[PDB]
Order: structure tokens, then C-alpha cells, then sequence
């Protein structure tokens, strides 16, 4: 005495894995294929539903990278190939007498350089850090990129500054949203919200340590695959923001020539005052708070009996071994070597930092990019709103781990999950056709 | 709201279809996603089309439930399910009950032809 | 002709609505340009069977008019005026037309599918 | 299957309407492709839509066979041959019966508005 | 350059040869509207 | 600028003139080393 009826625009939907859009209210993350955001987002709470999340298979990750990489490579495509840099170098120390952090870091370098006219050269004097330019055999060397890839300069006219990129979903899916305070990045959550588009997410190059990131209001939340897994990553979203202020307080001298038709390429001059070290302000104080924090959270996932020690990285390259990022378009990599050093059992930190001017990002082995120099005094002040931990029976050491910016983007994604709207549906009912 | 009948009963969830259905039309890639949701959508009305239903949202057909489906009671179904919990107990009929309702189009079309044939 | 009647009275030019139809289906951004083409189009094919009208091109409604939309009588409106002029008159209210037709399929929908109910 | 019926007569093929419509939906260049391919398939339901058989495969008009397109019999026509010696027969005279077609529902449309408007 | 020459555009950017066997003679192109304007 | 040589100077199976041993002054990593190569290649590819 039941028919089916057949249901049209039913609320009912699939996982699924679709390509999503770019919005966002020169600039390298400057995206001309990409929509004003919306005035006024739209996010429906969803009464009485509960749903699986897994950040871990989360396919937004990846076309989170695709897209960073794709626009990255389309915005340094249009610039000067410096391919008569790759030329041997003489090279002498650019401060003999320093007896500071610096002494050896600064090399002065010169080489015979192209010109405009093919038939003529120009001798170049340049400065270099130790870390770009390595030693053949005053002394050789050559520049890091001719053991493996060609230079592009980046154009100095594009700002590296991260803007928010917000991914909105195709007409016909939708994101949900856990927004559940102490989701651990997997399994149910009650609290699932529709949301057309999400919130936006900056391109924040780091390792480590993940910087303006969202933060867990409740309590600091540990996420990995598997807890007791030692081969992943533990992904810690912080709940209080830790303020950090990092500089290259040199006040650096800026030169450009031009070396062939339209081709120009940019250098690192003389040093206008005393030659300082690149370093970072941490408070001690906020820095003790969050171990603390963190500490309680991993006796809660390993055993309250349990020691737990912070050490230095154990090995890798410098990506991996120290903390990374960008300020201003200026490279900076810090030692970390205090933040990470302590046993549990139960004013202001100083780090080093180191700077490269010839860099290969996203693990990519073949390309490589030279940054400009910018110049004077730089100061970029940041917040810390998350970790990465790598474990190694009594005491369990963690170390920072990282390396992979998957995870750096993973940790903000994990609240989100794409669907497919299953509009067509089935149902008995007391009707009947004539 | 888009999808805030989700979690209510079917019965007040089935008074919301417009919204949906509104909400499923709202560089390459970009274009091939909106493609891609094209061809769904037009699956879905020549679905729809198929079993005589491209112009209404709630349509009967003439096809009996099996019961074997499912043996609830309308009450249970309507007032104590979501659609999604719906949704995965018939998971393993909703292709027979599409081919059953294709059948049953195709019965009424050539029995209303030869109605109309008569003078 | 394609607006051959756009210069015509409403009248009139309701008698070449299959014209309009027929043409308005007539390097990448050349299939960004075909493809939003297609989104306008099924965007506004949508629109018309939510509200019941099928593939109608002059689809009755049971929506009543307010009055307040525009006062003309209905002489003046098909007689003595154009479809642009018409058009922009009511520029302000088309929305709420097209939510009250929403609404109005909606609950004949349901009344239809109570009375097929019947036994 | 697709195309089953193509070598069979007129009549057996016309109960076989639903596989080869369902199939008609199944890096430039592909896309391309899906974007002819949709619009194609939105061509043909506008001209159903046009001639107000956008509901259904099977649909009946109200215009009468000229008999000067084809002057076999009913008999001939559907047991006899095939769909294909069918659209070599009438192929000259597509564009004259579709715009008839158009013509009679357009009366149709307008013959439904003036009765709906009796009291 | 200050006898010594350089092509003017040399202090602008590379130069391209335009292929010879391309004509530059203005054909007369119609702009067509796109379906639904 | 290509120097070649008989790479077998001395054979009778229909190779004799085949294969050539020649050399070239070539380019390098740097721009300013130039490293002299000795490859071989068939007398279809290289013409006097
Ligand atoms: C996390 O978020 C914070 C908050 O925004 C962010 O700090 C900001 O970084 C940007 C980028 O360095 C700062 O913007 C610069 O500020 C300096 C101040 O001296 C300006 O001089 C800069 O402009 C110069 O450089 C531009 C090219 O880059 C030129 O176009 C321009 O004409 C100038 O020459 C630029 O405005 C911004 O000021 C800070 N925020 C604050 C409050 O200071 C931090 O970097 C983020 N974290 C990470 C890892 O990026
Ligand atoms: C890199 O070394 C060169 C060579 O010593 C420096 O140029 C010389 O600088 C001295 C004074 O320091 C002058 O007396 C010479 O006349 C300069 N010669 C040339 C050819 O420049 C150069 O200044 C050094 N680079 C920096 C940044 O100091
Ligand atoms: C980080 O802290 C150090 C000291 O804790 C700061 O160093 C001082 O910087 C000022 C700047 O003019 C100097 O006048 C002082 O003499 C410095 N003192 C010492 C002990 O170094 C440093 O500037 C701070 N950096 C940031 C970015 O805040
Ligand atoms: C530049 O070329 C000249 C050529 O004689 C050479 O003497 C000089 O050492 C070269 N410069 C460098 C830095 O190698
Ligand atoms: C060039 O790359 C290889 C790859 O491991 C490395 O071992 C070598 O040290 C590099 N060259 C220099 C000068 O460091
Ligand atoms: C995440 O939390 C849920 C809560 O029930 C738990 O079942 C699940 O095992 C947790 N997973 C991880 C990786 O912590
Ligand atoms: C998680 O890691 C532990 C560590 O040994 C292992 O025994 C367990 O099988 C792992 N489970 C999964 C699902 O990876
Ligand atoms: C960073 O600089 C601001 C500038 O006033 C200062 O107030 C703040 O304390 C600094 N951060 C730390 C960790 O000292
Ligand atoms: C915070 O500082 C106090 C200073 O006595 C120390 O005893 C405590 O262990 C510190 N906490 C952490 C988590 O480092
Ligand atoms: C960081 O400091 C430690 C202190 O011993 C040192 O061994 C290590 O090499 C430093 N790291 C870098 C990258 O300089
Ligand atoms: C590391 O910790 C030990 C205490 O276990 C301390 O003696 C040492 O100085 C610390 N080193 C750094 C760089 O913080
Ligand atoms: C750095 O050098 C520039 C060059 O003109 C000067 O304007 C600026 O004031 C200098 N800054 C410091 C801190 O010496
Ligand atoms: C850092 O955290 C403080 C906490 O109040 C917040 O006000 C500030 O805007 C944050 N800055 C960034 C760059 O996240
Ligand atoms: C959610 O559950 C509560 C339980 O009391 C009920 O009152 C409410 O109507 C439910 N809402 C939906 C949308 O299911
Ligand atoms: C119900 O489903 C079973 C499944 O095998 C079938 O045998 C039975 O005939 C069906 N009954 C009706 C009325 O469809
Ligand atoms: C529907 O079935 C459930 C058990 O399956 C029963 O408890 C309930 O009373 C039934 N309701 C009606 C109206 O038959
Ligand atoms: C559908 O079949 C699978 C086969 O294993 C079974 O696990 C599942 O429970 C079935 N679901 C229904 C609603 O019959
Ligand atoms: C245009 O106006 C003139 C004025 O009388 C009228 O005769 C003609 O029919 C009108 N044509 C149209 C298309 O409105
Ligand atoms: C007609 O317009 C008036 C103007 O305010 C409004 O109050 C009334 O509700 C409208 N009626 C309908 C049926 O739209
Ligand atoms: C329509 O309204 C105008 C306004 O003045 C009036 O002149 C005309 O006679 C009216 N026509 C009818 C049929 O009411
Ligand atoms: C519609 O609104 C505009 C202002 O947005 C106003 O100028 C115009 O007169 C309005 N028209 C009607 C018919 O309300
Ligand atoms: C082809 O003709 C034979 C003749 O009887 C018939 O039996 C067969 O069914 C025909 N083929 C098809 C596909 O109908
Ligand atoms: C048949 O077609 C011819 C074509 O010239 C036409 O003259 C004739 O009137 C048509 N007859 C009918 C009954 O439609
Ligand atoms: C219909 O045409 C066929 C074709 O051969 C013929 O055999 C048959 O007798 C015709 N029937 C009538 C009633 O004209
Ligand atoms: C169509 O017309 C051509 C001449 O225009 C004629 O040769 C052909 O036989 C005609 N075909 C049909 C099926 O009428
Ligand atoms: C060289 O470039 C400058 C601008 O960079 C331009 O004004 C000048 O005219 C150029 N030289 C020649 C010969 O045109
Ligand atoms: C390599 O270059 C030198 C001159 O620099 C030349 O004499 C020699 O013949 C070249 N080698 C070959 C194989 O051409």
C-alpha cells in the first residue's frame, strides 16, 4: 500500500573530491583568475548532524600545494634567467678582522661578467653569504646552483607578503566545517556547519614552527595519523598565540646593473653600518607557558608517569634542521636551539639566524630561485600558533621534525571537508500517479 | 537556509527542496569544475525527465515499494529519519528502483498514446 | 527576427517568444564565454520549473497581482507600452514575483501530492 | 543496448527510447568536446520545449501528416522499415514539419491562456 | 655607443625578427556576439 | 667545431667508417671552463 515519490533537492550528500575555486578580496600570491570574496560569507549551523572528518585524507591539501606551486612558478616565469651568473668566482672575506657571529659569513666575491653588447665584459664585485657560494677546491668558489639548476631572479617589484586565499566550492558541492573546540583532526564531530566558501588561508612558508595560524581556543589540541607512530608528524595547534620578533638588523647597501637587453640583475652591496647578526626575540616566559601546555597534552596522549624531553634536530638539511621563513621577501633561518631544549619529569631568548639568498623551496630538486636584496634594517614581528614534533622507553624525546609544507597547510584545512550535493532521492509514500 | 533541513525529520526536510535546488547552478580547471557540474545537473533532469517528473520537485509514480527495501512504517521513516540516515539503508536499491520507475514511464507513455489514439 | 518585436507592443510582441527561444542557443575565453552561455540559459530554465511552468512559454500562474507593482490597467500595459519600458517599470519588484511564485508552486505541489493521496 | 534496435523496424525501436537517451550524457580540445556535446543535447530540448514536449520521449502533436512528405502507409512505415530509411525519406522536409510544430503549439499555448482566463 | 654603433633597442630589450613570411596587411574582422546577446 | 677520427681503423665487417671518434671543445657548468670531450658517433649523424 506504499509508492515511491521521488524527491528533488534533497539534502543529502557524498564525499567527494573536486576542484575548487580561488577568491580573494605586485604581489606573488596575486591570483588574476580568482573572484572578490563575498561581502557578506553565509555559514549555516546544521542542528543535530554529526560526521566523520579525517584531515589526514583531506583532499584540499593537495590542490592546496598545486595551486601555491602553479602560482609561484607562473609569477618568477616572467622574470630575468640569470644565466651568465653561473661563472667561477674569486672570492676574499668581506671583514677580515669581525670577531662577532658574522666573521666568514660575507664573502666578496668578483667575477667578469656579460654586458649589453655581446662584445664586451664588465668585471663585478658583489657580496654573498657563506651559505650561497661554496668552495671549488684568496680563494674559488662557485655559486650553489650550478651543482644542480638554473636561476631565475625573482622580479623586485613583486611582494612575497602572504595574502588569505579563500577556496569556495563548484555550484553543486559544499564545505563543511567541524567547528568543534578539541576536534582532533579525525573521526565524528557534532557541531558540522555548511559553508559555501572558506575562511582565508595565507600562504605562510615556514618549518617548525607554524606561524598566523588559526588558533584552538580551548586548549591545545595534538593531531597526527597514528600517536604512537614515530614515521609521522605531530601537528600542535596552540591556545594562546606566542609573539615572536625576528630581524636582520644590518643596514644593507642594495646595487643593480643590467647585463644583456632589458635584463638586469640585482646585488648585495657594501654594509652601511657595524655588521650585525640576523636573530629572533622570544619571550621566555610565554615560550615556558606553552611548553607547559603542551607538555600536559602529551601526558595525556602518552601517560602522566611519563618524561618527555625537547631536543634539537637530530639531522637533515637546513630546511629541516632549523626554522624557516620570509620577511619581506628576505630568507631567514634560525637555529632554535633554545626552544627546544628541556627535560619534564613528574627573560628573553635570542636565536641565532642565518640568511640565504639563493634558495630552493617546497623540496623541489632541479629549480631554484635567487631572491632580491632589499635594503637597509629589516623587522617582522609574527605570531607562533602552532608546532610540529617528530618522536624518537622511560622518557620520550621530541624534536621538531617538519620539513613538509603539506602538513603546514593540513594544519589549517583540518577543519574543513568537500561533499557533493545528492539532490535526487527516493521515498515510500500514500501517493499514487492517475 | 542551504542544507539546514539536514539534520531535521524527512517530512519538514522535504519543504526546503527549492533551496537546493536553487543552490546546484548558484584557469582551465575552473572551467572544466563548472562543466563537470553542468553535466550533472543535466544527468539529474534527464534522470528526472525520464520518469515524467522534469517539472516538479515531488512527483508519484505507479511503482509499488517492495517493502523488502525497507519495512518501516511511514511515521518512522518521515518523523524518527534524516535523509541521510535514509539514504544509506536503501543504498543497495536506489538502482533498481531507478530502472523499476524507467519501466513504469515507459508502460504509462504507450498506454497514453494509445488512449489518445482512440476517437 | 531576433528582436524583430523588441519595438513592438507587449501584445504584439508575446507572438514571437519561440524566436528568442530558438536564438538564444545560436582562445579559451571563447568556451568560458559559450560555457556561461549554457549557466544562464539552465540558470534560468531552473527558474521556470521551480515554478511549475515546464517548458510553457507563457506560463498562468495562480500568484495574484498586488496592484502596487504597477497600477496601469491592463489595456494601457499590452496596448500603449514596450517591454523595455515595461521592464524597467517594475525593476524594483521582480524578486518579490519571483519569490511568491516560489512559495505559490511550493504549496501546489503539496496540495497535488495530498490529493493524489486520496483513495 | 545502445544503438540496439537501430537495425530494427520503426516500431520495435520505439520501445527502446530510453537507453540511447540516457547515453546521449555519459586538454582543450576534450573540453571542448563536453561543451558541444551539452549544447547539442540543450538544442534538442528546446525544441521539444518549443513544440511543449519537453516532459516526455513519446509525445503526440496536434499537426496532420501532409501525406506529400511521405505517402506510404501507417503499416509500411512502422513494420517495414527502419529508422534510418525513415530519415532518408522525410529528409527534405525537416525544417517545414518542425516549423509547423512550432507554429501549432505556439496556437496551443495561446488557445490554454485565452480558456484559463473564463470565469 | 661614445665610428661605434649599437642598435637603439639595445638598452630596452632583445629584439625579435618578425617571420618574413607573414604579411602584415590589415584583413577586415567581424566581431560576433556570443549566444544570448 | 667537430675533429674526427676512425674510430676502428682496421675491421671488415662493413663498419669501416661506421662509427667516429671525435672530439670537441664543448662548454661547462661554469661559463668560463670550457672542457675538451671525446665521444663517438655514426657517420650518418656527423658530414664533413
Ligand atoms: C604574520 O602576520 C604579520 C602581520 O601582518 C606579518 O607582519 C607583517 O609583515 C609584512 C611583510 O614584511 C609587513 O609589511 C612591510 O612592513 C615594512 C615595515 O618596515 C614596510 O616597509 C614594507 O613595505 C616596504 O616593502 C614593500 C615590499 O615588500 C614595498 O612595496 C614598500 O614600498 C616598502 O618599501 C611592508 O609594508 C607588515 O608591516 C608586518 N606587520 C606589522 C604589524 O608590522 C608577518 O610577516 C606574518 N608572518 C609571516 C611569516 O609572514
Ligand atoms: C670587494 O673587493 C674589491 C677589491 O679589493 C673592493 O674594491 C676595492 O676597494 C678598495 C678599498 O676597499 C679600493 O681602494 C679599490 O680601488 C677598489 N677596487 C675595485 C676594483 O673596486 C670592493 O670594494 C670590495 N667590496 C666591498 C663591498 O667592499
Ligand atoms: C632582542 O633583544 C636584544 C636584547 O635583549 C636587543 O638588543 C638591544 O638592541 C638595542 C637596539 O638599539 C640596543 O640599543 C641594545 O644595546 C641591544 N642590547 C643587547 C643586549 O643586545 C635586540 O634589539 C632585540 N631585538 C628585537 C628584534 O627586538
Ligand atoms: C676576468 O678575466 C681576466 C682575463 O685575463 C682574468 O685575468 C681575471 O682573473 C678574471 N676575473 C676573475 C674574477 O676571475
Ligand atoms: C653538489 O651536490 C651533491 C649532492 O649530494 C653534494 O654532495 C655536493 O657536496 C654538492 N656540491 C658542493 C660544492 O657542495
Ligand atoms: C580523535 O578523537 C576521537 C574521539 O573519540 C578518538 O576516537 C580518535 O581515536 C582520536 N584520534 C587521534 C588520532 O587522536
Ligand atoms: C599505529 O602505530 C602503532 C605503533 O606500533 C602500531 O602498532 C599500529 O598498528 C598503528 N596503527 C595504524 C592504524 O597505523
Ligand atoms: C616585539 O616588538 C614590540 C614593539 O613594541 C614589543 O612590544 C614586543 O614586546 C616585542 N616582542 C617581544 C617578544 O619582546
Ligand atoms: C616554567 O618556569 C618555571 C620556573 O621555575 C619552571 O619551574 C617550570 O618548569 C617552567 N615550565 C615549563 C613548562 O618549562
Ligand atoms: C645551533 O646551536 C648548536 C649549539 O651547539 C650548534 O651545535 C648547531 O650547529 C647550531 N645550528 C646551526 C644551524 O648553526
Ligand atoms: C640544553 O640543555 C642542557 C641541559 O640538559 C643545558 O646544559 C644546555 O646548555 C642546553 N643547550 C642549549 C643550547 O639550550
Ligand atoms: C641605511 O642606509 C640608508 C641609505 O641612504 C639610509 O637612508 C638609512 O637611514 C640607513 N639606516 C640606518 C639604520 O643606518
Ligand atoms: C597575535 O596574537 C594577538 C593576541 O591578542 C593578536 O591580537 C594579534 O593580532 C596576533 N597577530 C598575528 C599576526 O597573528
Ligand atoms: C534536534 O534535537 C532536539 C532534541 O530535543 C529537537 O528538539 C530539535 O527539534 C532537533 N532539531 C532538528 C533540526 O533535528
Ligand atoms: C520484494 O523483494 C523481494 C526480494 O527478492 C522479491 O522477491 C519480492 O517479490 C518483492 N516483492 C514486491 C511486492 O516487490
Ligand atoms: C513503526 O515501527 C516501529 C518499529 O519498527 C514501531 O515501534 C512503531 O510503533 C511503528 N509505528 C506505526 C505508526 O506503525
Ligand atoms: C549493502 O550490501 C553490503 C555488502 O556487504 C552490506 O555490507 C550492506 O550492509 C548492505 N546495505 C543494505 C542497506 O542492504
Ligand atoms: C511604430 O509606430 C508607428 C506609429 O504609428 C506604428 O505605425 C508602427 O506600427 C509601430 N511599429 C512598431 C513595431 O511598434
Ligand atoms: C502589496 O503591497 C503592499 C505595499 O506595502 C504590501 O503591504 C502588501 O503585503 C502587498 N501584497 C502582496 C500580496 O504582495
Ligand atoms: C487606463 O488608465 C488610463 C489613465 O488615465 C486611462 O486614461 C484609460 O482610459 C484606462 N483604460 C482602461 C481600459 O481602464
Ligand atoms: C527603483 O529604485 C530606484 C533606486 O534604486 C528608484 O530610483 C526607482 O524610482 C525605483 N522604481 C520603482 C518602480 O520603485
Ligand atoms: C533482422 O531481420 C531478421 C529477419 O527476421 C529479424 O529476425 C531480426 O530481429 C532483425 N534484426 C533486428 C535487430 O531486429
Ligand atoms: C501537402 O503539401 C503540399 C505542399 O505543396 C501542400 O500544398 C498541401 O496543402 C499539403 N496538404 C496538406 C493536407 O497539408
Ligand atoms: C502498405 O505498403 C506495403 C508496402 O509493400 C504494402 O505491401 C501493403 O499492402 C500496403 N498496405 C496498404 C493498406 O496500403
Ligand atoms: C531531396 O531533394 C533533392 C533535390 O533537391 C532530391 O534529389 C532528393 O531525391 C530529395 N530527397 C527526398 C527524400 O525527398
Ligand atoms: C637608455 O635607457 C634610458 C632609460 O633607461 C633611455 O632614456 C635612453 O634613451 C636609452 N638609450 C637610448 C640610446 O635610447
Ligand atoms: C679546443 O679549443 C682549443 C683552443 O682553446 C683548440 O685549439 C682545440 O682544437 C679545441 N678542441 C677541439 C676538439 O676542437
Amino acid at each position: 500500500n506504499l509508492w515511491v515519490t521521488v524527491y528533488y533537492g534533497v539534502p543529502v550528500w557524498k564525499d567527494a573530491e573536486t576542484t575548487l575555486f580561488c577568491a580573494s578580496d605586485h604581489n606573488v600570491w596575486a591570483t588574476h583568475a580568482c573572484v572578490p570574496t563575498d561581502p557578506n560569507p553565509q555559514e549555516i549551523h546544521l542542528e543535530n548532524v554529526t560526521e566523520e572528518f579525517n584531515m589526514w585524507k583531506n583532499n584540499m591539501v593537495e590542490q592546496m600545494h598545486e595551486d601555491i606551486i602553479s602560482l609561484w612558478d607562473q609569477s618568477l616565469k616572467p622574470c630575468v634567467k640569470l644565466t651568465p651568473l653561473c661563472v667561477t668566482l674569486q672570492c676574499t672575506n668581506y671583514a677580515p678582522k669581525l670577531r662577532s657571529m658574522m666573521r666568514g659569513e660575507i664573502k666578496n666575491c668578483s667575477f667578469n661578467m656579460t654586458t649589453e653588447l655581446r662584445d664586451k665584459k664588465q668585471k663585478v664585485y658583489s657580496l654573498f653569504y657563506r651559505l650561497d657560494v661554496v668552495q671549488i677546491n684568496n680563494k674559488e668558489y662557485r655559486l650553489i646552483n650550478c651543482n644542480t639548476s638554473a636561476i631565475t631572479q625573482a622580479c623586485p617589484k613583486v611582494s612575497f607578503e602572504p595574502i588569505p586565499i579563500h577556496y569556495c566550492a563548484p555550484a553543486g558541492f559544499a564545505i563543511l566545517k567541524c567547528k568543534d573546540k578539541k576536534f582532533n583532526g579525525t573521526g565524528p564531530c557534532p557541531s558540522v556547519s555548511t559553508v559555501q566558501c572558506t575562511h582565508g588561508i595565507k600562504p605562510v612558508v615556514s618549518t617548525q614552527l607554524l606561524l598566523n595560524g588559526s588558533l584552538a581556543e580551548e586548549e591545545v589540541i595534538i593531531r597526527s595519523e597514528n600517536i604512537t607512530n614515530n614515521a609521522k608528524n605531530i601537528l600542535v595547534q596552540l591556545n594562546t598565540p606566542v609573539q615572536i620578533n625576528c630581524t636582520r638588523p644590518s643596514n644593507n647597501t642594495v646595487k643593480s646593473i643590467r647585463i644583456g637587453p632589458g635584463q638586469a640583475f640585482y646585488y648585495f652591496g657594501d654594509v652601511l653600518g657595524h655588521v650585525r647578526m640576523a636573530h629572533c626575540n622570544i619571550s621566555k616566559a610565554t615560550w615556558n607557558e606553552t611548553l607547559g601546555k603542551v607538555v600536559k597534552q602529551l601526558r595525556k596522549h602518552f601517560g602522566n608517569n611519563t618524561i618527555i624531553r625537547f631536543a634539537q634536530s637530530s639531522g637533515g638539511d637546513l630546511e629541516v634542521t632549523t626554522h624557516s621563513f620570509n620577511c619581506g621577501g628576505e630568507f631567514f633561518y634560525c637555529n632554535t636551539s633554545g626552544l627546544f631544549n628541556s627535560t619534564w619529569i613528574s627573560d628573553s631568548l635570542i636565536l641565532p639566524c642565518w640568511i640565504k639568498q639563493i634558495i630552493n623551496m617546497w623540496q623541489r630538486i632541479g629549480q631554484a630561485m635567487y631572491a632580491p636584496p632589499i635594503q637597509g634594517v629589516i623587522r617582522c614581528v609574527s605570531n607562533i600558533t602552532g608546532l610540529i614534533l617528530t618522536r624518537d622507553s622511560t622518557t620520550e624525546t621530541f624534536r621538531p621534525g617538519g620539513g613538509d609544507m603539506r602538513d603546514n597547510w593540513r594544519s589549517e584545512l583540518y577543519k574543513y571537508k568537500v561533499v557533493k550535493i545528492e539532490p535526487l532521492g527516493v521515498a515510500p509514500t500514500r501517493c499514487k500517479r492517475r | 537556509g542551504f542544507l539546514g533541513a539536514a539534520g531535521s525529520t524527512m517530512g519538514a526536510a522535504s519543504m526546503t527542496l527549492t533551496v537546493q535546488a536553487r543552490n546546484l547552478l548558484s584557469g582551465i580547471k575552473q572551467l572544466q569544475a563548472r562543466v563537470l557540474a553542468v553535466e550533472h545537473y543535466l544527468r539529474d533532469q534527464q534522470l528526472l525527465g525520464i520518469w515524467g517528473c522534469s517539472g516538479k520537485l515531488i512527483c508519484c509514480t505507479n511503482v509499488p515499494w517492495n517493502s523488502s527495501w525497507s519495512n518501516r512504517n511511514l511515521s518512522e521513516i518521515w518523523d524518527n529519519m534524516t535523509w541521510l540516515q535514509w539514504d544509506k539503508e536503501i543504498s543497495n536499491y536506489t538502482q533498481i528502483i531507478y530502472g523499476l520507475l524507467e519501466e513504469s514511464q515507459n508502460q504509462q507513455e504507450k498506454n497514453e498514446q494509445d488512449l489518445l489514439a482512440l476517437d
